[PDB]
């Protein structure tokens, strides 16, 4: 009922002194102006039990009035080949062949391969229309000639399709042939499949130059303007080895083509090997090679899934870098989005005296306001404070525009209560094509989202946002710490996980202590290495979260604003295709950190144990808390006092997600266990892994894994590591007007780490 | 040979799910009828904060909380901390259906959704 | 209470007419005679609610009396290198270097590498003694000289060890350096480790020829008469690149060896590359190459874990066939066993008229009896009946000598009741080293047992055995079908899953119908292909079980009696090592069939859904029941009746494990769903896979996945596939004296499948 | 630098598990006392066959059935279908410790384990 009327995004998450960040805005319609302003974020939790929302206006060269315009967003993934000279519209006979794997065969008109202008009905398209493969040509007069398949496509079955325009016979032809093997299709060789056919129809028009780009997985909407061809009628599923011949092919050739032969190669006008480019570093590029040698190279748009099982995949090798010949398929989705591709409305260059911190561009337009958050770093190669706070921007991308409560059947089961959503969750659902999906949702065709991009308006990034799990979630939740820091006078710097992945341990080493966000769930291998190296040589860390360093993640080297992640298991009932676990951006296996022998315990001291969101618990102290060696941590904290009863996140300092101490998974031997959390309902759940096999009673209050452990361990050169192991830890800082055990405990550690003296040994 | 048109074949598991859900809806209405105290238990503390739900209340939660999202209830924050309403998920691209009444707290709206999901099932029997 | 006094095994599972099978027997004391006779197995279940135990005595050449001797069994895995010429016992200086990874550093004395005679105390050994690495040499007088490590070994940390004998200095020297990286050891680079040392002690004795074999992971027991060097003092953990030098190394040489350098290569007397032999089909061999060029090749004994993470494994590649240089480790376990290596007691050449069927050698000796089951085939290349029963021998091996209720804490929780064991279980726990472990038990190390041998006494193979899940399991439970077939007078051959694997679909094609056992959980890839090709071309199958074709399995090409399986997840809390998922016997990925796009639904119609063993349920008929296309399946059954309410396995025809219909996983479209099962308690569990993410209420009676689906679909050329989808289906055949729905349905189908007319289409 | 001898470093998750088992044992005994009807419910049908355990009885089972194997009980078939005894698991290579009384059926033996397990937790308090 309330209407979000404007939204924006920036081109990059972090900017240091001297660098430039660009801002993009789109109003519901083009009229009036909006106001822009720079504000420093401080606290986003309007919960009345806490300190309420806080920000500060900063004078900036960017504030002012700007024309408000609507910016069209290109949605869905596809491949685009430039063809100004109309080379791919041969004046004579021609044929099109490809391999097909349709996931939404009945979801209305979908373009498989086209060089087609839909406004003039000109060119040629291969499309699914009414659940059938149709080959169509047009002359720009509005009349068309079509040949329609005899057998409707079966979902997720591999087909070889051949479309032929034969002007000699004034005839169109279509050759559909099913090429299912033991392992490439939904079902196997048992079922007696009659889905082959050869059909002909009369050709009553010439094919005309459509003046558009050639497309895979879509149709050109209208005559290209300024070079942009808009893609409509998005196809869902895979395409493999699409090629165009400069002659009409016959039954014989379509036969050979369906078995993998490259018939009449000299006559190929263009041939796209989607696997060309696969190396031991994967295929970290959008480039699409024209294997025919003709230079008609394409380009992936909106990150279709690369490194995907092809028509010939037989299952002997599951890593695409070791068998590219069987991974020549691209997986297209109508809801992919790697870049809104808007025109920038203004830009900003960080001036000298601007403190490193959390920032946003505040936008006012009519009776709506939007926040475009970004981050400011210190001048390159320097630090401006002793504390460094890592903004969990890899995790922000993972949950970017999450819509779990709208798409996941068990969404509320996991939450432990009917979720409380807001205006932002209604906007995502009305206009998905403006915002895109997260890695926790599924594509429309029931497959996990494995790419997520910063160059889009990310609504759950706004500080005043509240998330369905019970309160706030990621960036807003991290503002709990940013408020506690600023309230207690701590001078700190800020860097994103993207920056950690860029600079490595050299960044961390400029600080006495590095603080984690509330939920650093997603990390790059380089981030792991940087933390390990920093801590091993005198660094000091504070892991104020849980479920941190759980998923291995990669930053697209060609598109630093895209992140890739492939997961075995998700809340939404999306499939994890069998041979597609390895990342296209580095070729590595990825997945759970524990699975690559880098469990979180190995670096921060504790690792993922369970999750649950009906409410949070408190910490009861353990024997190690009265050890004289840690008396500095337990300052004004009586040994009988509960730690963290009460808070803005579920009402307790230990909940939402809980990490635990485990020697077998890498906890350093010299780790002390100061306290563990209690009061977890059966809503708290354990993820089945090699340590705990599923059985009745694998839930809170019934299994000893379901707790959070407060740990500390020392390292060489006066280093040390402190973990609270609860997402909701930072939610309890402000409790009782900052007079609580969770504040005293965190302060105790922080004051010790910023001291010019070694973290206490052991 | 024999399998030709994909529309001649339906996901026949829907026969089972329709029977499980029917048998399972009756199981829930009977639990409510024989343990009416759980409705009071929920209204007093819908989060289970410091007083975990009873086994029979949890059994009910386990059915409602796992239903398909389409047609499902969530709570919509009209004005946070002052006005909440009951939203019904509709197809992508559509706005939700909003119940008429406004509730002053999250807890109050949670119990309203609980009471309505119960009335909804009584209707289908 | 009472004492198992004798046990035996045979060399192979099945023999055809004219072939020989050998039998091996071991009594508690070498004294007296035992008796043996041949029996046809019919019914094993003694359940008084059932038809009781039944066997038939068969006159045979093998029946008679035999000397009863005790055969000592060589337990534990290791590497043996024959050295009859004392080449690996130098008379001058020498040095030994290796990388180790100890998983039981405190578990007594363990030989890491030795050419040692423990009886005379002669030779040299590198061993763990009292938690420290120790280098020792003896002359045979009983006196020895030892250098002992200053730093006790940390569990699962990689170390470089260099033992030196420097006679020119009358000195023993030991160099220990830890070589942990981000990914190869229990914990990582953060812990400030200090487990490095270089110690020396005085050498008062010379090293003498031990007249034994050189060993890795053990010590020679005594003078190797007969050429057999008995191995004792077993090592648990990994060894990588052991080598012997013919001179006295120094500090810098140990330093270089720890970084992987092959110092002073020509001085090498022997150097074992455990990775040599790894190709694209794995390393399917016990052979160990001598990389020094000196001919000292080794032999793996009792199947240690090959294809295992090495000291230099950094995690960039997880498939050993693609990075041999980082998989140069062997993982040894004190409780390995691939062959009892007993002396045969008697054999048996299958005579002409002997029917194909379940057989066993009955052994009487004092107050005890033992059965040695095996299987008789029809003459090679022929069939002697229209029905073929596939004995689940691959699954029998997976559960071979299971001790779940003795090792798995959650064992009883999964069972849904306190387990009821017997003398055969008491015997496994008391004399473990005669029997070995199953793939469900963990090694003492805590790693899953990934190899299981048929050449051992498999106690849970005996027909009178009852299993801890509540009734009976695998082979005895399969006799439920054998009895039903005999009671109704069906004529049938038998074959093992080993035979299917060897003969392919050519075997199935000899039969109108092929029947499954009660639990064909484990299958080779070739077996899946055989079924798929058989059903695609008129074969007719009966999947009378659940959880079939769940785990991909392989048969060791060198040791057809050994089976390899690597599971991501098991009952006992054994860690699945990070980079060791690929099978050593074929290099393929293996694991879950579903994960290789070959889920049970693709072949037999239904697939793993849930498990639970407190009791069984019954089937209620579904709308497809009253379909006329399957009137023949339902002929004698009333549309209102329950199906299978009552039985010997949990009291119901649908229980223990349940498979379900699922189009997305490969169920053929023309499948009909005849009935589903009900009355499953919270004990029934769901393995979280990509379609069932864990949440509260993922158990029986609360989630719609917990049911078994009775399905049927026709195939090309008169074929067809019937599935009941419940492990306890066969346990309900004899209920109420064979007068019940479970018998009627199975008979209706079978009668229809063995007719000389196509199975009804759909 | 500091981490030198592996015996100086115990597994400190044992401190948590000790505290957990204590709180969890009290929870069970107070469940048995607050709902004494469940002891009879188990005696009548330990398998739960056709009458699934009540939610409160299952919570007791969930604790007992997941306990460490060493020192745990199983049911030894001395004479199958005639005499069963309560076996206590000891180290590998050892006979189980055997109870004195013999039971005629597994159902009776299973409830005997149930009662003895309750008696054992009472004694540890
Ligand atoms: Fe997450
Ligand atoms: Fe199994």
């Amino acid at each position: 009922m309330k209407d979000i009327a404007i939204r924006g995004y920036c081109d990059r998450p972090s900017v240091a002194t001297g660098e430039t960040i660009r801002f993009y805005v789109s109003a519901n319609e083009t009229r009036g102006t909006f106001d822009a302003e720079l504000v420093r974020l401080i606290h986003g939790d309007s919960n009345p039990a806490g300190p309420g929302y806080k920000e500060e206006a900063i004078k900036s060269d960017l504030e002012g009035q700007y024309p408000a315009r609507f910016q069209r967003t290109q949605f869905g993934s596809y491949v685009e080949v430039a063809d100004p000279d109309a080379g791919l519209q041969p004046d004579g006979a021609f044929s099109v062949h490809l391999f097909l794997w349709s996931t939404t065969p009945s979801r209305g008109r979908q373009g498989i391969a086209s060089r087609w202008n839909d406004e003039r009905q000109s060119g040629w398209n291969l499309a699914i229309e009414d659940g059938r493969v149709v080959f169509t040509i047009g002359d720009g007069s509005g009349a068309t000639s079509s040949v329609v398949s005899d057998r409707p496509l079966f979902q997720q079955i591999w087909y070889s399709i051949t479309g032929v325009y034969d002007p000699e016979k004034k005839q169109l032809r279509l050759y559909q042939k099913s090429v299912v093997n033991r392992t490439n299709s939904r079902f196997g060789l048992v079922v007696p499949l009659d889905s082959d056919c050869a059909v002909s129809a009369d050709a009553t028009v010439k094919a005309a130059d459509s003046e558009t780009s050639l497309l895979i997985a879509g149709l050109g909407e209208a005559a290209a303007q300024d070079g942009r061809t808009w893609c409509i009628a998005h196809y869902n599923g895979k395409v493999d080895a699409p090629k165009i011949y400069g002659c009409a092919l016959g039954q014989d050739d379509a036969e050979k083509l369906s078995r993998g032969e490259i018939v009449r190669p000299i006559s190929r006008l263009a041939h796209w090997d989607f696997s060309a480019g696969i190396g031991l570093n994967g295929i970290p590029t959008d480039h699409v090679v024209d294997a025919s040698g003709y230079g008609h190279h394409g380009r992936c748009m909106n990150q279709p899934s690369r490194g995907s099982t092809g028509w010939n995949w037989d299952g002997h090798e599951e890593n695409f870098i070791h068998c590219p010949e069987q991974y020549g398929a691209l997986w297209f989705h109508e809801d992919c989005l790697d870049d809104c591709r808007w025109e920038k409305d203004f830009e900003f260059t960080v001036p000298e005296g601007l403190k490193s911190d959390f920032y946003a561009v505040k936008i006012r337009y009519e009776d709506t306001e939007d926040y475009i958050p970004f981050f400011v770093l210190p001048p390159r190669g320097t630090a401006t404070a002793p504390i460094l706070v890592i903004a969990s921007t890899l995790s922000y991308l993972a949950y970017a525009n999450e819509q779990i409560m709208h798409k996941a059947d068990i969404g509320q089961a996991v939450a432990g209560h009917t979720p409380v959503l807001n205006e932002n969750d209604v906007e995502l659902h009305k206009n998905l094509s403006y915002y895109g999906l997260s890695t926790y949702d599924g594509h429309i065709d029931g497959r996990g989202v494995q790419y997520t991009s910063w160059r889009r308006p990310i609504m759950n990034l706004r500080p005043k946002h509240r998330q369905g799990f019970g309160s706030i979630w990621e960036l807003p939740a991290d503002l709990h710490l940013i408020d506690w820091l600023n309230h207690n006078g701590f001078e700190y710097d800020v860097a994103t996980e993207h920056d950690l992945n860029d600079q490595g341990a050299e960044l961390l080493r400029r600080y006495k202590v590095v603080l984690t966000g509330s939920h650093p769930e997603y990390q790059t291998w380089a981030n792991a290495d940087a933390w390990e190296d920093y801590l091993a040589d005198g660094g000091r860390g504070m892991y104020l979260a849980a479920n941190g360093m759980y998923w291995i993640v990669e930053v697209h080297p060609e598109k630093p604003w895209v992140m890739e992640v492939r997961k075995e298991l998700g809340v939404t009932a999306w499939e994890a295709p069998p041979g597609e676990y390895h990342y296209s951006t580095n070729g590595r296996r990825g997945g759970r950190f524990r699975g690559r022998a880098r469990a979180t315990q190995k670096i921060w001291g504790t690792g993922m144990s369970s999750f649950g969101f009906d409410h949070s618990g408190y910490f009861v102290q353990m024997p190690d808390s009265q050890d004289e060696r840690v008396a500095w941590i337990m300052e004004g904290i009586d040994p009988e006092e509960r730690i963290g009863d009460g808070g803005l996140v579920g009402g307790g300092a230990g909940g939402y997600e809980l990490d635990r101490y485990d020697l077998a998974l890498g906890t350093p031997p010299n780790t002390l266990l100061l306290a563990s959390s209690v009061e977890h309902s059966v809503v708290y759940t354990v993820i089945p892994d090699d340590k705990a096999f599923p059985h009745p009673g694998m839930n809170g209050g019934e299994h000893p894994f379901v707790r959070a452990d407060i740990t500390y361990f020392s390292t060489a050169n006066g280093g040390g590591m402190f973990a609270t192991s609860s997402i909701s830890w930072l939610g309890s800082l402000s409790w009782n007007d900052y007079d609580n055990n969770v504040s005293k405990m965190t302060k105790n550690v922080l004051n010790q780490f910023i001291k010019d003296e070694p973290a206490p040994r052991v | 040979s024999c399998v030709r048109d994909p529309s001649n074949y339906r996901d026949r598991s829907a026969d089972w799910y329709a029977f499980y859900d029917e048998r399972r809806r009756k199981e829930i209405i009977d639990i409510i009828d024989e343990h009416p105290e759980i409705v009071e238990e929920h209204a007093a503390n819908p989060f289970g904060y410091r007083k975990h739900p009873s086994p029979y209340l949890q059994r009910v939660h386990n059915y409602f909380r796992m239903q398909p999202t389409f047609g499902r209830y969530y709570i919509y924050s009209e004005r946070e901390w002052d006005a909440y309403r009951i939203a019904t998920i509709r197809e992508f691209g559509e706005l939700p259906e909003l119940g008429d009444e406004r509730f002053k707290t999250e807890e109050e709206a949670m119990h309203a959704v609980f009471l309505r999901r119960i009335e909804d099932v009584r209707a289908e029997l």
